[PDB]
């Protein structure tokens, strides 16, 4: 039995 | 603020992967979340809400999609 599977879907910092 | 809705995306294996998007989620990333979880190149799939073609940049809105929809993958053509 698989179980449920719900995925939710939804720079002066940088250094390179 | 607008709510998830939750859509189920059946594999041509019957097994079922929920996504939740917002009404203005360009469908693009849930199609690479899929695929990525699938262990498969995005462009190897085809995904189809009422049998038709879903676009990257479709959304939920454009698409009339609401609550517990479902989307069917295929294999591309």
């Amino acid at each position: 039995e698989a179980e449920e599977r719900v995925v939710v879907i939804s720079n002066s910092s940088s250094r390179y | 603020e607008g709510e998830y809705i939750k859509l189920k995306v059946i594999g041509q294996d019957s097994s079922e992967i929920h996504f939740k998007v917002k009404m203005t989620t360009h469908l693009k990333k849930l199609k690479e979340s899929y695929a990525q979880r699938q262990g498969v190149p995005m462009n190897s799939l085809r995904f189809l809400f009422e049998g038709q073609r879903i676009a990257d940049n479709h959304t939920p809105k454009e698409l009339g999609m609401e609550e517990e929809d479902v989307i069917e993958v295929y294999q591309e053509q």
